[PDB]
């Protein structure tokens, strides 16, 4: 019985399964940008600065 | 002296004729000589969309254009009587030949404009 907000203490100490943890709040970070980035360009109108 | 399967291909039947740097010697007209053109070619390079001007009324602008269809643009084997009139002015009045070559360059935008490069009557 381990409460979720505990559960991602898991790793804590195990800096490896951490390392692959922040690699990714960093892929996912990352990713929106090009996202919605994508996405304003998909909609920016440049026809009067 | 190039033949049709010398120059095919070169996308060079679409670039019409030069004349080398022993120009500026005028052509002796008369008003005595009927006189006609020979194949009269307009070969293209520069297309310029004037941009649909905003609302706003400060100078409408004439944006640079990208070619799309390749090389089906310039014009050529055009003919006409060549008229010499009073005042020794000519005026060449063209009575047929290939002309009307459809070009669809893309605007500054993403816009799709086809205009029909043409010269005729
Ligand atoms: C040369 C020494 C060195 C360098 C240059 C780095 C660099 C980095 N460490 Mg790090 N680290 C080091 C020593 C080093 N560390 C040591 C000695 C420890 C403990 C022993 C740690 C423990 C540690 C932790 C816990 C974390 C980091 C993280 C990071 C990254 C944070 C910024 C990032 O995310 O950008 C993004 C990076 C890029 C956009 C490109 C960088 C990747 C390329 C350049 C490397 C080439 C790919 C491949 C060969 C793997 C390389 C591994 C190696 C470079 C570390 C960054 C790449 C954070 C991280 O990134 O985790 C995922 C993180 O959470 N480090
Ligand atoms: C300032 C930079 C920054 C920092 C410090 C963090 C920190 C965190 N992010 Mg995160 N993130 C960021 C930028 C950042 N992020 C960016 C740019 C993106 C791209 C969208 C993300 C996408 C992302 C995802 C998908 C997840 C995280 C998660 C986390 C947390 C990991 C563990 C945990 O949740 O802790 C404690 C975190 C909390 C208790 C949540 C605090 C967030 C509050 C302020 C928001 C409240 C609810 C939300 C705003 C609206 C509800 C929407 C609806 C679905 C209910 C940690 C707090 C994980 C998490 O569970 O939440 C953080 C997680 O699953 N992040
Ligand atoms: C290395 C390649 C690279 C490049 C060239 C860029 C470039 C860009 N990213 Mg980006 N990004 C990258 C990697 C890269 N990113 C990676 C690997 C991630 C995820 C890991 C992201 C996640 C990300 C997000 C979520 C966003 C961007 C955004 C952007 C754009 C605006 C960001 C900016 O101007 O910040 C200017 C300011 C800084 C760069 C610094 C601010 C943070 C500082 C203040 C922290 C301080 C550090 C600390 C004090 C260190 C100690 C200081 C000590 C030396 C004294 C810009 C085009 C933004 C954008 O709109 O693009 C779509 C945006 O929202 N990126
Ligand atoms: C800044 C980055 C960061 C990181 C890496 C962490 C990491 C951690 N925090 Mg934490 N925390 C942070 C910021 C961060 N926190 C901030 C800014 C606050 C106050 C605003 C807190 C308040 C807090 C409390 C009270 C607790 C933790 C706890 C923890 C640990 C496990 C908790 C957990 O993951 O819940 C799991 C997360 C979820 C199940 C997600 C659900 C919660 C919301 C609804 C998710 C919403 C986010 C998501 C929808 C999108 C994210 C968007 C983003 C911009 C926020 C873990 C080590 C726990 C702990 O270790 O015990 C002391 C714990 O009890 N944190």
């Amino acid at each position: 019985g381990l409460p979720w907000y505990r559960v991602h203490t898991v790793l804590i100490n195990d800096p490896g399964r951490l390392i692959a943890a922040h690699l990714m709040h960093t892929a996912l970070v990352a990713g929106w940008a090009g996202s919605m980035a994508l996405y304003e360009l998909a909609t920016f109108d440049p026809s009067d600065p | 002296t190039l033949t049709y399967d010398d120059i095919v291909g070169t996308g060079l039947a679409n670039k019409c004729p030069t004349l080398d740097d022993t120009a500026r010697g005028a052509y002796p007209i008369d008003s005595s000589q009927t006189y006609r053109i020979a194949r009269l070619c307009l070969q293209p390079t520069t297309f310029l969309v004037k941009e649909e001007p905003k609302n706003k009324r400060q100078e409408a602008e004439f944006v640079p254009t990208k070619l799309v269809t390749r090389e089906t643009t310039s014009l050529d084997q055009i003919q006409g009587e060549l008229k010499v009139n009073s005042d020794g002015s000519l005026t060449f009045v063209e009575e047929d030949g290939i002309d009307f070559q459809p070009v669809t360059v893309q605007m500054a935008g993403g816009e799709r404009i086809p205009l029909l490069f043409t010269v005729k009557n």
